[PDB]
RNA sequence: UGGAAGUCGGAAUCCGCUAAGGACUGUGUAACAACUCACCUGCCGAAUGUACUAGCCCUGAAAAUGGAUGGCGCUCAAGCGU
């Protein structure tokens, strides 16, 4: 095969993890499996996830791992002959998808109520439903797109025309100034982003992106426990729900 | 470029007796050349040539490997 | 009765901080003199230091504050000579600072760091102590780093 | 106004030193952005000064 | 190498028909009816599932089984052209001398016709003339903006490439000569 | 409705599956099991 | 490339000379006066050449 | 016009709206255009491609290893003389060449 | 770019001189406990070495500084130790000595006063007054036609001499620098000078593998002193003129006397 | 000196520091230090491209 | 440095949180912002990737009247290897 795709080499700094990450991750989870009392799993699924890291901060006394489901899986072990503590294997089964473990030793009512107060308002992921109907106004076009008042708001930059019209908005630059038709809002509709009950495509969540629309929340729903001293998992609210595997 | 609609002298594959003669002449010259080179080297040569082995693919190596373990354990058992 | 914070770098002991400050504190109704004195008053204990200076703008009055930075925290327990900015230029941090001084940095800048433990704080100041070009102990913050983790020096818990 | 970051002490001081460099010329000072602050709401002896 | 079999398979919607003989491919729809001759690629053509059809070709290099992926998103193409359509929107902007276009529909040939009017202050007026089945609007919904619409993906694509390059600048920086319709979106009708 | 943007915006394309004209002659367990055996080899 | 882009002066005609501190208003002055497209920002050193 | 007009333009006009998507198609269509330059040029103008191509993939390559290798004077000479440009510096009374081709006297 | 200053005992760092773009090349230490250094970046600069701060910062020359010399550096190297080849007995004798001999050195004009001599690679020499002139040269000395690699004071603070690259050793007043005789003889660059204790006889030591003594009050080539198989790189005079001691490229050290 | 100066500039300052896209030059080269005698600078300056005119004029 | 916040430069290039993320790969700003790459996670699903070697093919330099595998012509050969 002459005829190939030339493969890029990178001149940059971090190179690929390989197989010694996945030990790493091996041995972080089976030294911190004997210092904990109890292990949550809970689920992330469809959001940004940078918040994790405030999550991080906050419960300063408890570790969380977010790595590779399957590998997690195997370093809780799936059967009962691999496991590394009693009844870890039957917490293995909420390990589908997008997954996280919280080994700690507070109460869990205390951490299902930090999670159940837990708020934060976050940008939108591809297929989630829109609640509501966004519309550019004609004009020239801010920064937020007409979510706070003009007068309140600040033209977008000019550098940002280019990403606009590829993403579909039918902007223009008129004298440094980027406008959506005509200066004065004249011979052009708005822009409708999004409407209400569509299935948002990732077009439209990098254009709520990029006018800072927030249209979805972060939310970490817990699935079930492992305790330490009874070696039995309860099961909650969302883990009742969510498929099993 | 415009080679079909106006192409251009052709390049001829008709040999000649005069250039055939010549370039055996050379081809004569060039490896009396080249043994005499050879006899005149003075690069360094191994007496025992590297040998590349046995190939990854083959799927009896494993057992090619246990037979060559086997003579030579036979044979210094002999010797 | 909206509260505006401006976060900006000025040097210690220098009115023309507000140089660069006050195309935007005009129309915000600042007398940028007034801001620059009260820059220079906040600052008067960093002189000679790119500090980070944060400005609370509510009813048309100002107030400043010093954010404590690991940078300007190192260089000024480094103590260095009193020296002239204009005059003097392409100076380097070569001096030397003790583990005690930097661990109490680290105290200081627990407020920002998300590190679980002094230890980790302390790693986080002898990185930027090394990236400053500074001295610890009369060793190198990368060496005392090392050791750190390696366990021949014990950094208290809280 | 003083709204372009430097005093009026620091202007006038760049006219006297740049003043050398007028002779034999035609000089101009122009009060810029009367909307903001006008001259008679100078310190007198700013006025003084100027004049 | 050559490959003793290798086949792909292509899905038809309920409402779309599929007629194939001898490698002439008729796709019809809600929106019309298309057709396509492949008797130059070597493909034998069967309908291995209700509503799946199979192409297979048997002892074929890998260049001839290479082929049939283009044979399928041929027809994959011809077959969202008769259920949900195609559909290209055009921007022509200017600096001074403000772009004319009129659309008019040739009766006796039935295409589409496009006039271009004051291109950067030329006195020539640009005649293009689109595809059949091809239809041009001026649009309402935005500012100096043409939709061509159709059936046949190639047609309309062909027919804003033709538009596109009509208006080309020639001997002029183009870093400021910034004049021209350009292909602003691409997508379905439906 | 495909909710990803493909690069040169031809959105009609359909999900393409690799170019692999070799594949089903052999099993995954049996490739497994001979690379066990290729690893203990060499 | 800089002396092909270099502005034309007159060395000896009627010539007005705007000068001072950054950020006091003579971009805006020459803009007003004159067809020349010259930057007006609020931050100092917006004109970095002779227009 | 005057100093940066064009990228005065560009920032209050912009630019062609496909100039950036035919750029892109271009930097695409470049290892055809180069397969197809090193298949089909001819003569003088073919050499110096081949030779010019042999000198990029070989600094490539160096760049490459320079890379991989990022993870891992000679003479002893005075003060006043370090940072200096400094050379190299590498019976029978025979010369270097000891045996010249002769020349008659015709030539 | 940096000098450092240590302590002997301790072997702690002090203060730490900074400031220069270029590489150090040079420094000197005076007997007002200043520290003037010279660097690559074309710059000599003069330090308080108590404070550890920039006091003087000259920006004269075009090139790299090779050398820098002060006008009583013969008695700040051997401090109390005189042709008497006697100690005092105390440390508090000794030091008073030492100060004496630095002032009888030091003196301009009935005060104390360092003058300092730079040679540079722009062909040049600057001579320096940081007490009476400060930044201000006392004069550009001239006449190289290459560049200059060592300059030292005689003893008794009349004469400069300066070896050059173009193959020259040359002789200037102390006092305003005008020059006076080239000391011509050498066939490849003068790499190294060095006075006699009496301000009679200076040592050249070339890259020409060669040592020539030459009599600066006749002006001529007194002495020539071959042997070395290779360039010459260091020469020095002993304090009571009874050895010269050579070294170089031929590894082997060459002692030469009357 | 006249054989050597150009050489002399160009390794003190080279061509890439001084003027292009990746030059570091910010203070220039000037024969006045202070504004009077920029004046008299100027003045004489002004004088002498006046008399070279004068001259091409005559010759 | 007038300004320089990874991205005009010079030199250093460490730590935390880590699943992973360079004291930064490019676009960008006056500077910021913003975008992007390295790296990581989720979806999918079974074979791939790099570098060399051997065959055949193209290029690897040509002038001047119109012409030559001997000519027609030949393409799973009427070419090449056995
Ligand atoms: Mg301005």
């Amino acid at each position: 095969p002459k005829s190939k795709r030339a493969r890029v080499y990178h001149l940059t700094q971090v190179n690929k993890k390989g197989r010694e990450a996945k030990e790493r991750l091996f041995s972080n989870i089976r030294e911190t499996i004997p210092k904990y009392q109890h292990c949550f799993v809970f689920s992330v699924d469809n959001m940004r996830n940078n918040y994790l890291k405030d999550v991080r901060h906050e419960l300063n006394d408890c570790r969380i791992f977010f790595g590779k489901t399957k590998l997690m899986a195997r370093a809780l072990g799936t059967t009962p002959e691999e496991e590394q503590a009693d009844g870890l294997h039957r917490l293995t089964r909420y390990l589908t998808g997008t997954v996280g473990l919280l080994f700690t030793n507070r109460d869990p009512a205390d951490i299902e109520s930090y999670f159940s107060n837990l708020s934060q308002v976050d940008f939108a992921r591809a297929g989630t439903v829109a609640p509501r109907t966004v519309t550019v106004p004609p004009g020239i076009v801010y920064s937020t797109g007409g979510e706070v008042p003009p007068e309140h708001d600040v033209p977008v930059s000019h550098t940002l025309e280019p990403e606009l019209r590829r993403l579909g908005m039918p902007v223009r630059m008129i004298k440094g100034k980027v406008c959506l038709g005509d200066e004065k809002g004249e011979a052009s509709e708005g822009y409708t982003i999004c409407k209400e009950g569509e299935v948002l495509d990732s077009r439209q969540t990098r254009l709520l992106k990029l006018f800072s629309i927030c249209l979805s929340e972060f939310k970490v729903s817990l699935l079930g426990y492992w305790s330490s001293a009874s070696g039995e998992v309860t099961e909650l609210e969302a883990g009742k729900t969510r498929p099993k595997r | 470029a415009g080679t079909i609609n106006k192409p251009k002298k052709p390049t001829s594959k008709r040999k000649t007796t005069r250039l055939r003669a010549k370039i055996s002449k050379r081809a004569a010259e060039k490896k009396r050349k080249e043994r005499k080179l050879a006899r005149k080297n003075p690069e360094w040569r191994s007496k025992l040539k590297k040998d590349p082995g046995i190939p990854n693919l083959f799927p009896y190596k494993e057992r090619l490997l246990q037979q060559i373990e086997e003579e030579r354990i036979r044979r210094k058992e002999e010797l | 009765n909206e509260i505006k914070i401006i976060h900006l770098r000025a040097t210690g002991g220098e009115v023309g901080a507000s140089s660069a400050l006050a195309p935007k504190i005009g129309p915000l109704g600042l007398s940028p003199k007034k801001v620059g004195e009260d820059i220079a008053k906040a600052t008067a204990d960093w002189k000679g230091l790119r500090v980070t200076v944060r400005l609370t703008i509510q009813n048309r009055q100002a107030q400043v504050s010093v954010v404590p930075t690991a940078s300007a925290l190192i260089i000024r327990a480094l103590k260095e000579p009193p020296r002239d900015r204009k005059k003097e230029k392409n100076i380097k941090h070569n001096k030397s600072v003790s583990l005690d001084e930097i661990i109490e940095i680290a105290r200081t800048m627990r407020f920002k760091s998300f590190s679980k433990d002094l230890k980790g704080g302390v790693k986080e100041i002898l990185g930027t102590a090394f990236s400053v070009g500074c001295q610890v102990d009369g060793k190198s913050p990368k060496a005392i780093s090392d050791a750190i983790e390696a366990g021949e020096i014990d950094i208290p818990d809280e | 106004s003083e709204q372009c970051g430097f005093s009026l002490k620091a202007q006038i001081n760049l006219f006297k030193s740049i003043k050398p460099l007028f002779a034999n010329k035609m000089v101009f000072i122009v009060l810029n952005k009367m909307d903001i602050k006008k001259f008679e709401e100078l310190d007198p002896e700013m006025q003084q000064e100027i004049n | 190498m050559r490959y003793i079999h290798s086949e792909e398979t292509i899905p038809v919607p309920e409402n779309v028909k599929v007629s194939i003989k001898s490698r002439l491919v008729t796709v019809e729809g809600p929106r019309g009816k298309l057709q396509k001759d492949l008797s130059h690629i070597a493909v034998n053509f069967s309908v291995v599932k209700k509503g799946v059809i199979g192409l297979e070709i048997h002892h074929g290099s890998r260049k001839d089984v290479a082929a049939l992926r283009t044979v399928r998103t041929i027809i994959n193409n011809m077959i969202i052209g008769v259920t949900k359509g195609f559909k290209y929107k055009m921007r022509y902007v200017y600096a001074h001398f403000p772009i004319n276009v009129n659309v008019e529909k040739n009766a006796e040939t039935g295409c589409y016709e496009v006039e271009i009017r004051n291109f950067i202050g030329e006195k020539i007026v640009r005649k293009v003339v689109m595809a059949p089945g091809v239809e041009v609007e001026i649009s309402k919904a935005q500012k100096d903006e043409l939709i061509l619409s159709g059936n046949s993906l190639e047609a309309v694509s062909q027919s804003a490439a033709d538009i596109q390059q009509i208006c080309k600048v020639r001997n002029k920086d183009i870093r400021k000569f910034l004049d021209g319709i350009y292909v602003s979106e691409k997508g379905n009708i439906v | 409705k495909n909710l990803g943007m493909r690069k040169n915006g031809q959105v009609w394309l359909p999900a393409k599956k690799a170019f692999r004209p070799t594949k089903g002659l052999t099993s995954w367990e049996l490739r497994v099991k001979k690379r066990q055996e290729q690893a203990a080899m060499k | 490339q800089h002396l092909a882009r270099l502005p034309d002066i007159n060395p000896t005609t009627r010539t007005l000379l705007v000068a001072g501190f950054p950020n006091v208003g003579k971009s805006s002055f020459v803009r007003s006066v004159t067809r020349a497209d010259t930057p007006v920002e609020p931050y100092a050193f917006t004109t970095k050449s002779l227009f | 016009p005057q100093n940066e007009y064009i990228e005065r333009h560009r920032k209050l006009h912009g630019r062609r709206l496909d100039a950036e998507e035919r750029a892109r198609k271009k930097a695409a269509r470049e290892g055809h255009k180069n397969s197809e330059n090193a298949q089909n040029l001819r003569g003088l103008r073919a050499k110096l491609y081949a030779k010019q191509r042999h000198a990029q993939k070989i600094q490539m390559r160096k760049a490459i290893k320079q890379h991989e290798e990022r993870n891992v004077p000679s003479d002893p000479i005075p003060s006043y003389l370090l940072d200096r440009a400094n050379p190299t510096t590498a019976a029978r009374f025979s010369v270097p060449i000891p045996k010249v081709r002769g020349i008659s006297e015709e030539e | 770019c940096t000098v450092r200053i240590w302590l002997v005992n301790t072997g702690r760092t002090e203060h730490v001189l900074s400031g220069h773009k270029g590489s150090v090349s040079c420094v000197k230490w005076g007997g007002t406990d200043l520290i003037y250094t010279g660097s690559h970046d074309r710059s000599v600069r003069v330090w308080d070495a108590v404070k550890g701060t920039l006091v003087h910062n000259f920006t004269a020359h075009g090139h790299w500084v090779n050398h820098i010399a002060l006008s009583s550096d013969h008695v700040l190297r051997t401090a109390y130790h005189d042709h008497t080849k006697e100690v005092p007995g105390t440390e508090e004798e000794r030091r008073a000595k030492a100060k004496e001999r630095f002032e009888k050195a030091a003196k301009i004009k009935g005060k104390v006063a360092e003058r300092l001599v730079s040679a540079s690679d722009d062909f040049t020499m600057y001579l320096w007054d940081p007490t009476n002139n400060g930044s201000k040269p006392v004069a550009r000395l001239l006449g190289h036609q290459n560049k200059v690699n060592h300059v030292q004071f005689s003893p008794d603070g009349t004469l400069i001499a300066s070896a050059g690259w173009d193959n020259s050793t040359k002789l200037w007043n102390a006092r305003d620098g005008k020059f006076i005789k080239n000391l011509r003889g050498h066939v490849a660059p003068v790499y190294q000078c060095a006075w006699s204790a009496d301000s009679r006889l200076v040592v050249t030591g070339s890259k020409d593998c060669t040592l020539k003594v030459w009599n600066v009050r006749t002006g001529k080539l007194a002495m020539d002193l071959p042997g070395h198989e290779d360039e010459v790189y260091a020469v020095d005079w002993a304090a009571d003129g009874e050895l010269v001691a050579s070294g170089g490229k031929d590894k082997a050290v060459r002692t030469w006397r009357n | 000196l006249k054989k050597h100066q150009a050489k002399m500039t160009i390794e003190r300052e080279p061509f890439s520091e001084t003027f292009g896209p990746k030059a570091q030059r910010k203070r220039p080269k000037l024969s006045f230090n202070t504004v009077d005698e920029l004046a008299g600078y100027s003045e004489q300056s002004l004088d002498s491209y006046h008399a070279r005119l004068e001259e091409k004029k005559l010759l």
